[PDB]
């Protein structure tokens, strides 16, 4: 028989040689027994238009594959669109020759579809290769917020993930956006020295002007960026030395027709050997029924491996992408592009060649400047972290000890100073006490510096779950220190298993329990009064504490809190003013605070020893070079004595 | 004005001129002027020369679709049209109402129909109450088995109970394919519930084998989405009885019916819009000339479109064209070969019409689990 292919070509000069080409493998193809044959039609601006021409094709002949191409028009995302529309209909098998976007290999909305380039998501693969070559551990990920744009990030994510690297904080920009800036000035206080740009041509152009203009591109700070952010408008305001990547055939439209030409010429045999020889419909109108052999032609097509074309051998991927493409890395030396490296199909291979890094320097510029300032998150306690107003001059009123003595204090910053109702009054305020000189004693130690800010929302910390989701959120100082927006903890923070799955605490350097305050039989296995609730007597705490999962994981105690769950307060004070004017009746906590309030404020006993045992530590994200550094000081203050001379000053003035 | 067309069934002569006559059903606060198209068969050019000429001949401002003998590749034409020419589209019914993920980005498609999220949380709602917790997970080679694959997992992470899986299973279950593969896989399988995901042909010759290899017998019971299935008025045969699916409300209504609720739904629309800014907008319809910027009056008019709510039935369409809270309802085939209501589903809370799971064996007689009892009490 005539088997007949169509294609979709540009400017028609293309059309010629695909004729050319397509009888030359007539040629050298075939054993006189099947003949293929050609036709082709121009592209036109209306996609409707399009379309009707598409089946006017379709109509004109019996086609078994479609060739598309990109025409001059920059407008490359729906130009290939309306083909593989009315092609995937009935299963038509279609191939795109130059087209790079990663929303047409989604293979349950264009049905049929087939390239013979890799998309733009492919070029994570040689950022992680080049990223393990250069050891770089510390990643800033700054990807546009379009499908496009959060199809990368997926993959190398997938890829860290894999190896577990959890790359650090990514970025998402609202792509065509002025004004950038804010999202360099948040990432700008990192500690990465590397970042990874994707993102429009014209995007680019306004992310390097804002790097410029922050200094973002000073020395030691490396790029590296993808193929359509280095060429166009972006190429005159880029930043001097920056990695960049390009393929090798890319818009050549010449080497691809005849591969394109070559590989379905071979696969026509394999399937007209198959007794399926059901010719496509013959009718944009007559039938309305799909190809009953057209998955079979996709499936025998996919899986066609070439053997040499002009760009190499090519096979296709389980997805439809082109697969084994292999690039050529590109540097930016004074506003002229020269290679320095080829990528392989896995590994990358260097070329004779320097690079030039944004500085000017000549040894490879390693990341992660390490930090000497970092923030510190605290709360309000009695005994421990005292919060007073500063002097009207603006320092803290100068105080003494009784034994002839300073007392130290630091200035700090926090919350709106009224915790019922205030938008934003972020006045600093002066803290003092015994936490504090144990914080001052280990940045003396240690030679860190410190900036001491309080907490916004006033809880210590627990895990709930947000509505309309299942993925559970920390709240409050967790939350904070997870975020980012602290990098240590220092407060009376108690150690237990839901904390321990995300934090790296230190040794304890305060034991401590749990005991009951009332005003002056409460046991601590199970009273009658507790266990069956009253009308009198209230068992609660104050929210989003410790105690309130402890009670919420009990069974019996869960009756407790779930008749307690009406109470529930927001600080220490609040409790201690209830408590202390018969409104309140029960309250559980912590036996060092309760034991200071209780010698402090007279007519206050507490009730029973202490039936828990757990200890206070300082707390730091995970894997931080100040773990053992702090775990050892803090050990070597409990064998000097230090410890015992600072209770003795702070926690019993001699009661 | 809005435009109605049908596809694909019956001549529903009687039926488009029951649906021209009310032109002015007071179903609304103003009626917009009613007007009918038929197409004689579902095709590329067909549709488009149709839709392209009503709306160019009739300066129309929404349109209602419906569906045809369900055969897929079709709601991807009525995006790229919605895309190109600007005209809010909605899907009534058929296999045209099969939720679309990933559409265009200036598209206004509003489908209703629910996506696999929704409907697998339906589904593990009512293997908790059960407590079967087993999970056979089968699925064929089709388009979207890997959105199906992810979700499962990951609403498996999203509830109380382990929800130990056993095995998930991939096979060719086309056309043409080696049957004894398939056959020497499933007949290795132990769990006494399996979640299975693919076609209406994919779904008789899976289930035709697992009648042949003995996995069909008063042992084990099944659970598919609402893709199977088909027409939901004629169950073909070696579909297992007992056989449990999750579909939305109206699925008993009448054709006419679900077209009232269409253009309820766009006069509500506009009627909402009326009271922000008094005014109807201008249709943009031409297909022919194809132009059209980003404009924001249409976008305003398409974004006051999404929530609206009329006769006790909350309809709530999220940013992709789904609508989001609907109220599902569970159904099964009963012993006579016939589907019937099993469970509601309202708010987040399940409801079942039986407090056991009716068993039944091959000559009928409800067999009783030996080993499970009743237990009476008071307070
Ligand atoms: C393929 O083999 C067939 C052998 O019959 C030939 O295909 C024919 O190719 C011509 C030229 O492209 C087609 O003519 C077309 O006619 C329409 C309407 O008259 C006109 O508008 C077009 O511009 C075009 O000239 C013809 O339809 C087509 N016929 C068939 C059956 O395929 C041809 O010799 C071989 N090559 C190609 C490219 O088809
Ligand atoms: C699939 C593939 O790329 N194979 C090899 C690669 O492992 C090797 O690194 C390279 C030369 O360096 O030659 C090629
Ligand atoms: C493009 O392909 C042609 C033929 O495949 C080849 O001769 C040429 O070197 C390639 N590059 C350019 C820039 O034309
Ligand atoms: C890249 O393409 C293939 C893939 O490995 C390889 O044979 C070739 O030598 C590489 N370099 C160039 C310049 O093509
Ligand atoms: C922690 O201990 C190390 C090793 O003893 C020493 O360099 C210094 O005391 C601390 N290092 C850092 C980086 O803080
Ligand atoms: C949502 O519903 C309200 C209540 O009628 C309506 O005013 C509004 O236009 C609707 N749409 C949006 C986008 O708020």
């Amino acid at each position: 028989k005539i088997v007949n292919i169509g294609a979709v070509l540009s400017t028609r000069k293309h059309e010629q040689m695909f004729r050319e080409a397509v009888n030359q493998a007539n040629k050298r193809h075939g054993s006189w027994k099947i003949q293929l044959n050609a036709t082709s039609v121009t592209h036109k601006p209306n996609a409707i238009q399009m379309a009707l021409s598409v089946c006017e094709d379709l109509i004109s002949s019996q086609v078994y594959a479609i060739l598309v191409s990109h025409p001059p028009t920059p407008n490359d995302h729906f130009t290939p669109t309306p083909v593989s529309y009315t092609a995937g209909f009935y299963r038509i098998p279609v191939l795109g020759l130059t087209t790079r976007m990663s929303i047409y290999s989604d293979k349950s909305i264009h049905l049929s579809f087939l390239r013979t380039v890799p998309p733009y998501s492919h070029q994570s693969s040689v950022w992680f290769e080049m990223m393990r070559v250069y050891s770089w551990n510390h990643i800033i990920l700054l990807v546009s917020d379009d499908h496009e744009g959060r199809a990368a990030q997926k993959r190398l994510e997938t890829l860290l993930e894999e190896r577990e690297s959890k790359a650090e904080k990514v970025l998402q920009f609202d792509p065509g956006t002025k004004n950038v800036t804010a999202l360099l000035m948040e990432a700008k206080e990192l500690e990465a020295r590397v970042i990874i740009l994707s993102a429009s041509e014209d995007d680019a152009a306004t992310v390097y002007r804002a790097a410029a203009m922050l200094n973002m591109t000073g020395s030691g700070y490396v790029w590296l960026v993808g193929e359509r952010e280095i060429s166009g408008n972006a190429l005159r305001y880029a930043p001097d030395g920056i990695l960049g990547l390009q393929l090798i055939n890319g818009k050549n439209e010449s080497a691809h027709i005849s591969d394109a030409v070559g590989v379905v010429a071979q696969a026509v045999h394999e399937l007209l050997e198959k007794e399926n020889i059901t010719d496509p419909p013959r009718g944009c109108v007559g039938n309305t029924n799909i190809w009953k052999t057209g998955p079979l032609f996709k499936r025998v097509l996919m899986s066609s491996k070439y053997a040499d074309g002009v760009t190499g051998r090519v096979e296709f991927n389980e997805d439809g992408d082109r697969k084994f493409a292999n690039y050529s890395i590109m540097n930016l030396q004074n506003r002229k592009l020269v290679q320095v490296g080829i990528y392989n199909g896995t590994h990358v291979i260097p070329n004779d060649r320097k690079i030039i890094w944004p500085g000017g320097e000549t040894e490879k510029p390693r990341g992660y400047q390490m930090s000497t300032r970092l923030k510190i998150v605290t709360i309000h306690q009695e005994p421990f972290v005292y919060v007073k107003p500063t002097l009207s001059d603006g320092t803290c009123k100068e105080e003494f000890t009784v034994n002839g003595d300073p007392v130290k204090k630091v200035i700090c910053t926090g919350p709106n100073d009224t915790s019922p109702g205030s938008p934003r009054h972020t006045v600093p305020q002066c803290c003092y006490g015994f936490c504090i000189d144990l914080l001052i004693k280990l940045a003396r130690t240690m030679n860190f510096t410190y900036e001491v800010h309080l907490v916004a929302d006033g809880k210590f910390g627990t895990q709930e779950r947000v509505n309309n989701s299942n993925k559970k959120e920390w709240n409050g100082m967790m939350g904070e220190l997870l975020s980012g927006q602290a990098d240590m903890i220092v407060a009376p923070l108690t150690i237990n298993n839901e904390r321990a799955q995300y934090i790296e605490f230190s040794k304890p350097f305060k034991y401590q329990g749990l005991t009951i305050l009332v005003k002056k039989r409460i046991t601590g296995i199970n009273d009658p009064r507790l266990r069956n609730p009253s009308d009198k007597f209230i068992y609660a705490t104050v929210k989003q504490s410790s105690v309130d999962i402890y009670f919420r994981r009990q069974v019996e105690l869960s009756t407790m809190y779930r008749h307690m769950e009406k109470h529930n307060y927001e600080s220490a004070a609040e409790a201690i003013q209830a408590v202390r004017d018969n409104k309140l009746h029960a309250f559980i906590w912590d036996s060092a605070v309760l034991e200071f309030e209780a010698s402090q404020k007279c007519d206050l006993v507490t009730t029973g020893e202490l039936f828990f045992r757990s200890g206070f530590g300082i707390g730091m994200r995970k894997d931080s070079p100040w773990k053992q550094n702090v775990s050892l000081s803090i050990l070597k203050s409990h064998e000097n004595g230090f410890m015992e001379d600072l209770d003795k000053t702070w926690v019993r003035y001699q009661e | 004005t809005v435009a109605v067309v049908f596809s694909s069934s019956g001549p529903p002569q009687a039926q488009f001129r029951a649906r021209l006559t009310p032109q002015s059903f007071l179903d609304l606060p103003l009626e917009i002027q009613p007007l009918t198209v038929g197409v004689n068969t579902t095709n590329p050019s067909s549709l488009l020369t149709q839709i392209c000429g009503l709306l160019g001949a009739a300066h129309v401002h929404g349109i209602v679709f419906e569906d045809n003998v369900d055969t897929e590749a079709v709601a991807q034409i009525l995006d790229f049209i919605s895309s190109q020419t600007h005209v809010p589209i909605l899907s009534i019914s058929g296999g045209s109402a099969v939720v679309l993920t990933p559409k265009e980005p200036g598209s206004a498609f509003l489908q209703l129909g629910v996506s696999l999220e929704q409907q697998l949380q339906v589904l593990f709602k009512v293997l908790e109450e059960y407590d079967w917790s087993a999970f056979a997970v089968i699925t064929s080679l089709h388009p979207g088995h890997a959105l199906f694959l992810e979700g499962v997992r990951a609403v498996a992470d999203a509830s109380h109970v382990s929800w130990r899986l056993l095995d998930v299973v991939t096979l060719e279950l086309g056309p043409g394919g080696p049957r004894a593969r398939t056959q020497r896989l499933l007949r290795q399988l132990d769990a006494p519930v399996f979640v299975a995901y693919c076609s209406r042909e994919e779904a008789e010759v899976l289930f035709a084998e697992a009648a042949q290899a003995g996995l069909v017998g008063p042992g084990h019971v099944w659970l598919v989405p609402n893709l199977a299935l088909g027409s939901t008025d004629a169950p073909p045969a070696t579909f297992p009885v007992g056989l449990i699916s999750v579909v939305t409300e109206s699925w008993r209504l009448s054709l006419r019916q679900k077209v009232r609720d269409g253009v309820a739904i766009l006069a509500l629309g506009a009627h909402s819009y009326w009271r922000q800014h008094g005014t109807l907008p201008a249709p943009a319809g031409d297909c022919r000339v194809h132009p059209g910027p980003v404009s924001p009056a249409r976008e305003a008019f398409y974004r006051h479109l999404l929530n609206v709510t009329w006769e006790g039935r909350d309809f709530s369409f999220s940013p992709g064209g789904y609508l989001v809270q609907p109220t599902m309802v569970v159904i099964a085939l009963n012993r006579h070969r016939l589907w019937e209501m099993v469970g509601r589903w309202e708010h987040g809370v399940l409801y079942m019409k039986y407090p056991v799971w009716p068993r039944y064996s091959a000559s009928l007689q409800p067999v009783v689990d030996s080993r499970h009892l009743t237990v009476a009490t008071l307070e």
